[PDB]
């Protein structure tokens, strides 16, 4: 109920990022969704002696005809103070990937009971833009805790830990982890009791509200079921000239990763000048080197580690028929984690949908495992990128991309 | 007297760490001064600026300007030291409507509100920062200091509070008037509506009383200016739009800026003369920079000039947009990785048009070029209607499907339709996804000395074909594009290629179909002849036989 001052980073002004162009549906949408904001005094029209702007557009949630206000504040929140005096932070929870479900609440609406800092609201500044630019944009800033700030979950937290405190208390074995305007609910419990103590989380924050628009939904996980991607070489009985290339090509790429690859056995089995089609019998020679291999890549890499004060990175690659493969690391060749996906939902026909729900689907992994989102190097030209990903979005965070332009031999040994 | 409501003040700062200006009066003559202290005392008389004293320690240049009239002196404020200390605005000027997005309209009525434009109140607080000077007679006096109460002509902020101020003032008009639409532009608010010429003029009315309640007057005559307006380069109908004339101008000699104006005026004459085109005279200008240099203009740029003064040889006029219509965006291949599209909504009826240009790289394709074309209309169509129109396109539906399943880059276009008029845009080789069975395999490599510039490129084969080239003037990377070249022009219609060159993989699995490389462009017009080619990488000096052999013959 009073505010928390908050600044900038020093030397560093507010976002002036330009408004990306909407559709006629988003700004119908997000014409109503500010009128009610206003009358409910969450945000105030502002004048032009206020230069900043963060870009916002409208999302319809999976399983929802309701739209939401999504403001991207990535700029913002860059710019913004770190907030390591609340507590050095909170220790990124470690059981939270090993429950066998973990159901994510949308409880960002919470947070528009805490006003915000009278000296901070200038740089919330957003537009909503008019089609053809026929009339002058509707400019707002908010007045209490935004959204997608990262802010807004470092303010309340306060008020989060004592609201949560009778059920935290009465189920101890439930990990609960907050993430912007997430909140993360983890059990081992079967399913429908699973659902139910998640309706007990609901009703708390309905109890402590006296409403919310999407806290009703529910977004079920299950991360200790979660598959991973070893190195695994083909089982063959006859091998192609061709067979033995792709193999030792394969081999090489891993010894960068695992030191003692070895293919010279296997590369003396290529002695001569064969066609690609022809049949090579496998020396006594070449079966062991094959084998220990073989036994090399069952075993986890060496010298692989987290550290927190480095970005995650996440590498994406189109394996066709709607299979992508992903791997996240700090360094090169030192993967954190790698995985496959194929189940892209209502996207066969739309390479683009089926990214932006692969980068939606590796974002919540690497919240769940670290607490953070990683950047991505997407297999995708930025200008297409820019022109649909917002079609497809469903979460209510955004993580930082770029974009690769040259095509990756990888690709073929992560197939 | 009749209450008036007052127009909130803006809150006005200046820069942070900044102080005010302090600039030093330029002397005068006796005669400018007098016009100053006759304009100021009028000025003054009608609220606008207002007498101070000593304390004030801030200070701008006035200047006379004269000849509008009588030759009577004029006024000048030089507000270019406080406009660099002032804050940053909000600007929404900064989007134009285009022509294209418009509606049709019945009537559009003009109305004056400058007396509004030079009465929006200044920023208590900040008014101390406009201070000037006039000059006394023969400095014999104190000058006489003033200060501006009202809004400054030629301060940063002017603009924006101004257009600010206005908004709000007509915002309740509008929102409680649906079926007129209402724009500022300078001194002028355009009024446009459907309604009957009677309603419609009732509707101006309204819009003056509701206008007097903040004490802004409008002349009660015509407006001079009534359909056609010329605005922002445009000539707006009631019923149609198009840019102002486009006259090429003759010339036997062309300079460098003679070129840039050409080119400013196709790119204007674009967005509704079908078919403009500007590579070739862009090509003129190239890494130049002398203005007054004279280019001979390429045969190429003859031609591409004449073409352009056949589609603007008479006015073509574009239509409003109708929202309860599907838009339809049509797009063609023009040449030289030019494209150019319409967009209509009734047949032969188009609202705009516009081009597109290949953007600067090293190698491409036409699909490449057109899904970039699409995406650009696609945006352009976001912004002036809020929707994507749907796309007729010079692509085969099977075409598309072949490329995007088998690109490495995810890839989309919205909702298309073929539309078969030439030149078509197609898939010029497809490389096989498993090795050939009965051609013959070719082991290519190459190798140059990076001191010398010289190399070998060669291949051997599975039947004991081989070839190796000396070359001069090259480098690794060229010698193993020229090995590619040599398997190529030595086998027959399918063959398989194994090299161990990341470098030419990493070209091939682009697709290009053109090149600024010559050896890739060979390349690719060997791999057009084909009908298979399967194309393998191996890792380098590995002892993978074949490739060990020739990597042995070229590197020696
Ligand atoms: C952008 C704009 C510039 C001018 C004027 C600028 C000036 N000078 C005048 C108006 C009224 C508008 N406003 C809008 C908004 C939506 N549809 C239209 N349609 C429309 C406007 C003028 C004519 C005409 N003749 C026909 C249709 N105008
Ligand atoms: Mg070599």
């Amino acid at each position: 109920i009073e505010t928390v001052p908050v600044k900038l980073k020093p030397g560093m002004d507010g976002p002036k990022v330009k408004q990306w162009p909407l559709t006629e549906e988003k700004i119908k949408a997000l014409v109503e969704i500010c009128t009610e904001m206003e009358k409910e005094g969450k945000i105030s029209k502002i004048g032009p002696e206020n230069p900043y702007n963060t870009p916002v557009f409208a999302i319809k949630k999976k399983d929802s005809t309701k739209w939401r206000k999504l403001v991207d504040f990535r700029e913002l929140n860059k710019r913004t103070q770190d907030f390591w005096e609340v507590q050095l932070g909170i220790p990124h929870p470690a059981g939270l990937k090993k429950k066998k479900s973990v159901t994510v609440l949308d409880v960002g609406d919470a947070y528009f009971s805490v006003p915000l800092d009278e000296d901070f609201r200038k740089y919330t500044a957003f537009t909503i833009p008019s089609i053809n630019n026929e009339t002058p944009g509707i400019r707002y800033q908010y007045n209490v805790l935004p959204q997608g700030w990262k802010g807004s979950p470092a303010i309340f937290q306060s008020s989060m830990t004592k609201i949560l405190e009778p059920f935290k208390k009465q189920n101890p074995d439930i990990v609960i982890y907050q993430y912007m305007d997430d909140l993360y609910v983890g059990s081992d419990l079967e399913i429908g009791q699973h659902r139910t103590k998640i309706e007990e989380l609901r009703q708390h924050l309905l109890r402590w509200g006296l409403e919310p628009p999407f806290l009703w939904m529910g977004y079920e996980l299950h991360p200790d079921k979660w598959t991973v991607q070893p190195i695994v070489l083909p089982e063959k009985d006859s091998w192609t000239v061709n067979d033995i290339q792709k193999l030792v090509g394969k081999l090489n790429w891993a010894s960068q990763i695992y030191p003692g690859i070895k293919v010279r056995q296997l590369s003396k089995l290529l002695r001569g000048t064969k066609a690609l089609t022809e049949v090579i019998p496998l020396t006594e020679e070449a079966e062991l080197e094959l084998a220990e291999n073989r036994e090399i890549l069952k075993e986890p890499v060496h010298g692989v580690y987290y550290d927190p004060s480095k970005d995650l990175i996440a590498e994406i690659q189109k394996q066709g028929q709607g299979q992508w493969t992903y791997q996240i690391y700090q360094e090169p060749f030192k993967n954190l984690k790698t995985g496959k996906y194929a189940r892209m939902r209502g996207a066969h026909t739309n390479d683009v949908k089926q990214l932006t729900e692969a980068v939606q689907k590796i974002t919540t992994e690497s919240i769940v495992i670290w607490g953070k989102t990683p950047k991505f190097k997407l297999p995708i030209q930025k200008e297409t990128w820019e022109t649909w990903w917002t079609e497809y979005w469903q979460a209510t965070w955004i993580p930082e991309w770029e974009f690769v332009n040259t095509p990756p031999l990888v690709k073929l040994w992560y197939q | 007297m009749v209450p008036i409501s007052p127009i909130e003040t803006v809150p006005v700062k200046l820069k942070p760490g900044m102080d005010g200006p302090k600039v030093k009066q330029w002397p005068l003559t006796e005669e400018k001064i007098k016009a100053l202290v006759e304009i100021c005392t009028e000025m003054e008389k009608e609220g606008k600026i207002s007498k101070i004293g000593p304390e004030n320690p801030y200070n701008t240049p006035v200047f006379a300007i004269k000849k509008k009239d009588s030759t009577k002196w004029r006024k000048l404020v030089d507000f270019r030291e406080l406009n660099k200390r002032t804050q940053d605005f909000w600007e929404v000027q900064l989007g134009i409507p285009h022509p294209a997005g418009l509606k049709k309209k019945k009537s559009v009525t003009v109305l004056d509100v400058g007396d509004a434009y030079f009465s929006v109140p200044l920023d208590e607080d900040f008014r101390k920062y406009t201070a000037f000077t006039i000059p006394s007679i023969n400095n014999e006096t104190p000058g006489i200091r003033y200060q501006y109460n009202v809004l400054p002509q030629g301060w940063k902020g002017s603009p924006a509070i101004f257009q600010s101020s206005m908004t709000k003032i007509l915002e309740p008009f509008a929102a409680q008037n649906p079926d007129i639409v209402i724009y500022q532009y300078m001194d002028d608010l355009y009024v446009g509506s459907d309604l009957e010429i009677g309603q419609h003029r009732t509707k101006i009315e309204e819009l003056r009383q509701h206008l007097l309640r903040w004490g802004l007057t409008t002349p009660d005559k015509k407006h001079q200016k009534e359909p056609p307006f010329l605005w922002m380069g445009y000539e707006l109908h009631p019923d149609k739009w198009t840019v102002q004339p486009i006259v090429l101008p003759e010339k036997d000699s062309w300079t460098v800026n003679d070129i840039q104006k050409l080119v400013g005026k196709l790119n204007w004459a674009s967005q509704i003369y079908p078919g403009i085109k500007v590579r070739q005279l862009s090509k003129l200008l190239r890494g130049t920079k002398a203005l007054t240099e004279v280019i001979p203009l390429t045969e190429e740029a003859e031609l591409e000039l004449a073409e352009n003064r056949e589609i603007l040889k008479e006015p073509v006029h574009g239509v409003y947009y109708d929202p309860s219509k599907d838009l339809i965006a049509e797009i063609q291949k023009q040449g030289q990785g030019q494209w150019t599209y319409q967009i209509y909504q009734e047949p032969f009826k188009n609202l705009k048009t516009g081009k597109y240009a290949r953007m600067r790289g090293a190698h491409t394709n036409d699909v490449k070029q057109l899904t970039e074309a699409v995406q650009k209309i696609t945006t352009e169509s976001i912004v002036i209607w809020g929707k994507t129109p749907k796309f007729k396109l010079p692509i085969q539906k099977e075409t598309w499907e072949t490329w995007w399943t088998e690109y490495w880059q995810a890839t989309w276009i919205p909702e298309w339709e073929f539309v078969n008029t030439p030149p078509l845009v197609k898939l010029w080789y497809q490389l096989e996804k498993e090795p050939i069975v009965g051609a013959e395999t070719f082991y290519v490599d190459g190798a140059a000395n990076r001191e010398t510039k010289l190399g070998k490129a060669g291949y051997v084969t599975n039947k004991g074909r081989q070839k190796v080239v000396p070359l001069t003037n090259t480098t690794n990377q060229k010698t193993e594009l020229q090995a590619i070249y040599l398997a190529l022009q030595d086998s027959g219609l399918e063959v398989n290629i194994v090299t161990d060159s990341q470098y030419a993989l990493g070209i091939i699995q682009a697709q290009p179909d053109k090149s600024e490389s010559e050896l890739v462009n060979q390349i690719i017009e060997q791999l057009i002849k084909k009908e298979k080619v399967y194309l393998a990488w191996v890792p380098a000096h590995k002892g993978i036989g074949g490739n060990e052999q020739v990597d042995k013959l070229v590197s020696a």
